[PDB]
């Protein structure tokens, strides 16, 4: 449950992905309002058209928790505090629209990090990201 | 399901980059090796004891075949999933008891593959085109369960 | 649903001793109080805070009100249950965007209470013919969103 | 999370169980293979039928636990570290069947607590048990 082998290789997809960071980050956004349209539904004082450069602020912001997150993997409960709040409390997500963001971050650091995406790695990142989404919902359960 | 006709295209436009012989079991392989309760399932593989050992097993390759093979039916019958899957459906509810979320993360690592593939031409909309299929299979191979 | 006939009877002669006024609240009541993200939907009853808030809210007393009674009608037409929640699903698919997962939970969470009135009365072969119940309106409102 | 209030509701109404926990272990366990049969597929060596003995036997074993646990409901990865290797390695349960039997127990303990599963209480019962089916599934990490 974030074995080293697991936080080495977070690390290095991670570390792989340097400013793209934010332009990836707004990329999943994007594949999710696209393929998961309902979501759409949290976002309604938002331009969701393809360029929007709020997409792309967004894109940025969540991509700057996920490298936060990364930074203090062995501590993200505490790392995370904040938007757990922000999440649970304040937004009220469904936590299942976790699972497709995090399928959506998936989709973008594999067609972008193709030579890194292996099934290790891979395995090793939907580990991690499953836990920033549950710390994302501690406030729930 | 559905589909925009630049939509029914597009998908079909990128499976024809598919290598077939392949693709099956990087996704097969990937879903015994990110989700390993999976494997019960296949137990008589061989070693899955590893990433590598479960992406190298031969059975895993072949029936990754099979698999890759049951999208194509899919793909050329976008309407009639219910109908193309039903047999499927059958073995997959009635006989091997598979929980159907197990058919919706399946559909996810053969996302994850082609996106892998493919880079950039794999753009979003592309992708949103596929999940849509991805999950009109997932339903019909469920169906028996409903 | 299926159900077989000594279901067909179980399910009915024990939701025959339903106070409806009384239930459709409980079960409204315990899933905003256990699910708790299922409150965005209700934020204009006012005051869930906490579950005595959420419990003396006549609000979400009369709304729980609501659904028992589409439920009876739904136990009613067991054989044809997408008749009845027709534009159900369109409300809460549609208008709403309500993910059936939470449908699903409502259903529980309404087992869950008619364990906690009839005790020993509700069965394991009991919960085993509502639990069909709740499956089948569940999908019934569902498959809107597809 | 394990809200102190939310220990202490575990504690009260566990507590209200008392030795019934076998039997009740059992009714938890009979209602899973009932209303969800697709359980029953991981008991083959086992008689499923009504009166049956092979599944007191379990009932008793599965009680024990969330007793043990509801103890060290401060600390249950150490103390289920076992049973966890068997669920995720040895047995590799879905995941999803744990969703079931929880659901089942709930059922259980409403049925035998009227005066005492009150909607503050069917909560904490709820968060613990799925505290419960994560660590049982961490080793899927
Ligand atoms: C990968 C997991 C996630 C991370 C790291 C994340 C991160 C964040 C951050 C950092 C903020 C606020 C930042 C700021 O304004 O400074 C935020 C806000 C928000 N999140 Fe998330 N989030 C995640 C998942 C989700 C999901 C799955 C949804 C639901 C579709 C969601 C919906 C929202 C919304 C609507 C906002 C605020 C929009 C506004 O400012 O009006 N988040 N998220
Ligand atoms: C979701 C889409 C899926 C498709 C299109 C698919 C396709 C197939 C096909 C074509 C076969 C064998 C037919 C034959 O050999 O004649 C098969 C068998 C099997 N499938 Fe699936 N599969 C899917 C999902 C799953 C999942 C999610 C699991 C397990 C979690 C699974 C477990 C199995 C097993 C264990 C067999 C054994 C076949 C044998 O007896 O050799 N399948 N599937
Ligand atoms: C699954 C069993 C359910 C049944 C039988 C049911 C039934 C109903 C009924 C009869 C109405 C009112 C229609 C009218 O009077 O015009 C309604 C409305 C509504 N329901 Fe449900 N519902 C169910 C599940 C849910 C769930 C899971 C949620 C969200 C967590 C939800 C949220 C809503 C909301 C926000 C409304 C507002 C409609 C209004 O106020 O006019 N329902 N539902
Ligand atoms: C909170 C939920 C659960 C608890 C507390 C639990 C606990 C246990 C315990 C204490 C044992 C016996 C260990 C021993 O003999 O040393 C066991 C065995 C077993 N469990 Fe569970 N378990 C849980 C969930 C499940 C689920 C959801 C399933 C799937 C339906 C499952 C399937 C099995 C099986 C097949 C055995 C083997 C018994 C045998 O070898 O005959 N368990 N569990």
């Amino acid at each position: 449950v974030l074995s080293p082998a697991d936080k080495t290789n977070v690390k290095a997809a991670w570390g792989k992905v340097g400013a793209h960071a934010g332009e990836y980050g707004a990329e999943a956004l994007e594949r999710m309002f696209l393929s998961f349209p309902t979501t759409k539904t949290y976002f309604p004082h938002f331009d969701l058209s393809h360029g929007s450069a709020q997409v792309k602020g967004h894109g940025k912001k969540v991509a700057d928790a996920l490298t936060n997150a990364v930074a203090h993997v062995d501590d993200m409960p505490n790392a995370l505090s904040a938007l757990s709040d922000l999440h649970a409390h304040k937004l009220r997500v469904d936590p299942v629209n976790f699972k497709l963001l995090s399928h959506c971050l998936l989709v973008t650091l594999a067609a972008h990090l193709p030579a890194e995406f292996t099934p290790a790695v891979h395995a090793s990142l939907d580990k991690f990201l499953a836990s920033v989404s549950t710390v994302l919902t501690s406030k729930y359960r | 399901v559905h589909l925009t006709p630049e939509e029914k295209s597009a998908v079909t436009a990128l499976w024809g980059k598919v290598n077939v012989d392949e693709v099956g079991g990087e996704a097969l392989g990937r879903l015994l090796v990110v989700y390993p309760w999976t494997q019960r399932f296949f137990e008589s593989f061989g070693d899955l004891s590893t990433p590598d050992a479960v992406m190298g097993n031969p059975k895993v390759k072949a029936h990754g075949k099979k698999v890759l093979g049951a999208f194509s039916d899919g793909l050329a019958h976008l309407d009639n999933l219910k109908g193309t899957f039903a047999t499927l459906s059958e073995l997959h509810c009635d006989k091997l008891h598979v929980d159907p979320e197990n058919f919706r993360l399946l559909g996810n690592v053969l996302v994850c593959v082609l996106a892998h593939h493919f880079g950039k031409e794999f753009t979003p909309p592309v992708q949103a085109a596929y999940q849509k299929v991805v999950a009109g299979v997932a339903n019909a191979l469920a169906h028996k369960y409903h």
